[PDB]
C-alpha cells in the first residue's frame, strides 16, 4: 500500500503538466453573407451555427 | 426647491413689495447664510454706501469663496443694490425699504402685525395647545391617508385637484379615485416641515390660476410663521381672497378656527414649524426597527420599506430585509430618502451615539440600492461597417455634433447611437458618399 501511495503521488504530477489550455475559443467565423429583402444581410457562423442579421448602409 | 430658489426667479417689483412687510424681511434674513447675516447687521445702521473692496476685505483670503457666494446670494435676493460712488467707485447700500422694515421688526415702531385681540375679549370656545396639536396631527393624517387612498379620509374637491396638479397623484379617468405615483411616495417619505414647504410652494405656483396676489399670501404666511403658539389673531384686516386662502389653511391643519365667520383664528404648531419632533424609531444593528407609534399612517410608511413582525398596542417591531428594500426601490423610493426618514424619526436614545444611525445599516441599504442599477441598458443602433478610420472619424464627429451619440470606440471603429438620430446619421453618411 505504501508503494502504491508513493507511486500514485507522482503519477499525477506529470499528468498535470500535460494539458495547457482548458477554455475553448468560441470565435464566430461567419461565412459569406446572404442577402434577404429590405437590404438585410445575414451571416452564419461555421463554428456553432450562430446567425447575425444586420442592415448595411 | 427651497425658499431662496423660489425667490430668485421673482421680478424685482415683487421682491420689493415683499420687503414691505417686516415679517417677510425677518424670514429672509434668517434664511441668509451665517456670513450674510453679519454683513446685514453691520450695514443696518449705515446711511451711506460702502466700497466693494472694503466689504471684500472683511473676510480673509482663504474664505473668499464663502464671501463671493454670500455676495452673489444677496445680489440675487436684491437685499442690497450697488450705488455709483462718486469718482468711479462702486458703493454697496442695503435696500431702504428692506432696511426700514428690518429695523421696525427688530428695534420697533409702526403698527403691530395684528390689528387687535382684546377688542372682542376672551374666546368663548378657546382651546389649549395640546388640543391644537392633536387637531393639526389629525388633519395631517387625514390628508396623507387621502393621498394613500383610504376611504376613511375624505377631503375637499379643490384639495384633491391641487394634488393632481402637483403630480403626486394622477387621475387616469374621471370619477375614479387617483392613484399615488412614485412622487407621492417620495413626498410621503419627506420630513413634515419639508412636506409643508413643498405643498406651500405648489400652492404659490398654482395661485396664478386663481389670480391671487402672491405678495399678500407670502406676507400672511410669514406672519403666521412667527405667530406665537396658543394666541389668537384678528381675522379682520384681510382681503376677501386671503381669507378664502386661510380657509384652505383651515383644511390643512395649519390654522384652527371654530367657524368660517369667526373673527378668531389660532395658528398651530405646524404653521410655526413651516419657517424651519423627538423621533419614535429605534434602529438596531440586527436590521430591526422598534417604533413607538400607533397611527396607521406611520405603520404604513414603515411597512413601505420594511417587513412587519409584531404590532404591540404601543409598539411596532419590524425587520429590514433585502427583499423589502428592493420592493420599496421598485416602488420609486431611493435609499437616501429612506435614510433621511429614519434619521428624522430616530429615537432620542439613538441621538446619544456620535452617528444618528449605525454606519453598517446605511451602507447595506445603499449597497442594496445599487443592486437594481448595476446593469445598464441602452436601446440604440450599432454601426460597425467602417472601412477606413478617416471615414469613421468624420461620422463620429458628426454624431457628436448632433448630440445623439451613445457610445464610441475608435480602437475597433464601432459606435452606438440613439435610434432617433439614426435617420440623421444615415442621411449624412449617404450625402458624403454621393457628393464624393
Amino acid at each position: 500500500k505504501k508503494f502504491d501511495k508513493k507511486v500514485k503521488e507522482l503519477r499525477r504530477a506529470v499528468r498535470s503538466s500535460v494539458w495547457k489550455r482548458e477554455t475553448i475559443v468560441h470565435q464566430h467565423e461567419y461565412g459569406p453573407e446572404e442577402n434577404l429583402e429590405d437590404d438585410m444581410y445575414r451571416k452564419t457562423c461555421t463554428m456553432c451555427g450562430h446567425e447575425l442579421t444586420y442592415e448595411k448602409m | 426647491r427651497n425658499l431662496q430658489e423660489f425667490l430668485g426667479g421673482l421680478s424685482p417689483g415683487v421682491l420689493d413689495r415683499l420687503y414691505g412687510h417686516p415679517a417677510t424681511c425677518l424670514a429672509v434674513f434668517r434664511e441668509l447664510p451665517s456670513l450674510a447675516k453679519n454683513w446685514v447687521m453691520r450695514m443696518l445702521f449705515l446711511e451711506q454706501p460702502l466700497p466693494q473692496a472694503a466689504v471684500a476685505l472683511w473676510v480673509k483670503k482663504e474664505f473668499s469663496k464663502a464671501q463671493e457666494e454670500s455676495t452673489g446670494l444677496l445680489s440675487g435676493l436684491r437685499i442690497w443694490h450697488t450705488q455709483l460712488l462718486p469718482g468711479g467707485l462702486q458703493g454697496l447700500i442695503l435696500n431702504p425699504i428692506f432696511r426700514q422694515n428690518l429695523r421696525i421688526a427688530l428695534l420697533g415702531g409702526g403698527k403691530a402685525w395684528s390689528d387687535d385681540t382684546s377688542q372682542l375679549g376672551p374666546d368663548k370656545h378657546a382651546r389649549d395647545v395640546p388640543s391644537l396639536d392633536k387637531y393639526a396631527e389629525e388633519r395631517w393624517e387625514v390628508v396623507l391617508h387621502f393621498m394613500v387612498g383610504s376611504p376613511s379620509a375624505a377631503v375637499s374637491q379643490d384639495l384633491a385637484q391641487l394634488l393632481s396638479q402637483a403630480g403626486l397623484m394622477k387621475s387616469t379617468e374621471p370619477g375614479e379615485p387617483p392613484c399615488i405615483t412614485s412622487a407621492g411616495f417620495q413626498f410621503l417619505l419627506l420630513d413634515t416641515p419639508a412636506q409643508l414647504w413643498y405643498f406651500m410652494l405648489q400652492y404659490l405656483q398654482t395661485a396664478q390660476s386663481r389670480g391671487m396676489d402672491l405678495v399678500e399670501i407670502l406676507s400672511f404666511l410669514f406672519q403666521l410663521s412667527f405667530s406665537t403658539l396658543g394666541k389668537d389673531y384678528s381675522v379682520e384686516g384681510m382681503s376677501d381672497s386671503l381669507l378664502n386662502f386661510l380657509q384652505h389653511l383651515r383644511e390643512f391643519g395649519l390654522v384652527f378656527q371654530r367657524k368660517r365667520k369667526s373673527r378668531r383664528y389660532y395658528p398651530t404648531r405646524l404653521a410655526i414649524n413651516l419657517s424651519s419632533q423627538p423621533g419614535f424609531i429605534v434602529v438596531e444593528t440586527n436590521y430591526r426597527l422598534y417604533a413607538y407609534t400607533e397611527s396607521e399612517l406611520q405603520i404604513a410608511l414603515i411597512a413601505l420599506f420594511s417587513e412587519m413582525l409584531y404590532r404591540f398596542p404601543n409598539m411596532v417591531v419590524a425587520q429590514v430585509t433585502r427583499e423589502s428594500v428592493q420592493q420599496a426601490i421598485a416602488s420609486g423610493i431611493t435609499a437616501q430618502q429612506i435614510i433621511h426618514f429614519l434619521r428624522t424619526r430616530a429615537h432620542p436614545v439613538m441621538l446619544k451615539q456620535t452617528p444618528v444611525l449605525p454606519p453598517t445599516i446605511t451602507d447595506q441599504i445603499r449597497l442594496w440600492e445599487l443592486e437594481r442599477d448595476r446593469l445598464r441598458f441602452t436601446e440604440g443602433v450599432l454601426y460597425n461597417q467602417f472601412l477606413s478610420q478617416v471615414d469613421f472619424e468624420l461620422l463620429l464627429a458628426h454624431a457628436r455634433e448632433l448630440g445623439v451619440l451613445v457610445f464610441e470606440n475608435s480602437a475597433k471603429r464601432l459606435m452606438v447611437v440613439t435610434p432617433a438620430g439614426h435617420s440623421d446619421v444615415k442621411r449624412f453618411w449617404k450625402r458624403q458618399k454621393h457628393s464624393s
